This record gives C-alpha cells, structure tokens and sequence, in this order.
C-alpha cells in the first residue's frame, strides 16, 4: 500500500474455514474380513460376510 | 433341494487327535 | 526316534471378522 | 479354546 526507501505498509487477505464437530471418536478398530472356506461337489469356495 | 452345510467358526468342534 | 512335543493354542474369531 | 500336542523328530 506505500512503498519509500525508509517505510513500507502492506495489506493480506485471509480466508479460515473452521470444521464445528459433532460428535468426537478416540478409541477406534480397523475391521478385517478374513471368512470361511468350503468344498462343494468338488470344488473349493472361499465365503465371506 | 437337500439342506446344505452349516458355519459357525467354533474352532474347537473340528480338533482332530 | 525319540518322543519331543511341542505346546499348539487355537482360539476362534467369531463371523470371520 | 484348543490346546495340542504337536510331535517333531529327534533322531
Ligand atoms: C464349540 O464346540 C465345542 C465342542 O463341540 C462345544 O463344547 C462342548 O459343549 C457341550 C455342551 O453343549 C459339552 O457337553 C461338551 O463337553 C463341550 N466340549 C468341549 C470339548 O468343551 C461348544 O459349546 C461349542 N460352542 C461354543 C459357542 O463354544
Ligand atoms: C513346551 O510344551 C511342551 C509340552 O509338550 C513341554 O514338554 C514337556 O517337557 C518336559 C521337560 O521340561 C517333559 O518332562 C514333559 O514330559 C514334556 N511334556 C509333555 C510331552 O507333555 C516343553 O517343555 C515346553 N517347552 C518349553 C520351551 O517351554
């Protein structure tokens, strides 16, 4: 905004997003389906949920 | 149109001595 | 041939999860 | 719950 060999001034625009929570999770698990296998008429299955 | 198999992932039910 | 055995535990995992 | 007994050679 001025600009001489002793002095200076600026100006910056900043713009905050601010997520509000509603709930909060701390003590939490990864699921791993890992499933059954069974033999069929011959055949091999692997079955899952 | 036979009843097929049953699962119930009881590892104790299918020990072999 | 001599008899040596070693100790095997197994517990289940219930719906495969 | 399942405990075994598992044999290994010793020759
Ligand atoms: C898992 O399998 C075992 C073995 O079939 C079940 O344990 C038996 O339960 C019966 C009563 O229902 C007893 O008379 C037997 O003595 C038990 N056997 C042994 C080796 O412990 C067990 O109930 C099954 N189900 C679950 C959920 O564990
Ligand atoms: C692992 O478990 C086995 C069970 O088979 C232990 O075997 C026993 O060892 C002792 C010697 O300390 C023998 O007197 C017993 O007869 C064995 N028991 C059996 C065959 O039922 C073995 O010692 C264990 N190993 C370790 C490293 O702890």
């Amino acid at each position: 905004t001025h600009s001489s060999p002793t002095a200076t001034a600026w100006e910056i625009g900043l713009y905050y997003e601010l997520v509000i929570p509603k709930h909060i999770y701390l003590n939490n698990w990864n699921v791993v389906n890992i499933g059954h296998l069974v033999k069929s008429a011959g055949q091999l299955t692997h079955v899952t949920i | 149109q036979v009843l097929g198999p049953v699962i119930d992932w009881n590892v104790t039910q299918r020990a072999v001595y | 041939p001599v008899p040596k055995y070693v100790e095997v535990n197994m517990t289940s995992i219930p719906q495969g999860v | 719950s399942l405990r075994m007994q598992h044999p290994v050679p010793k020759y």
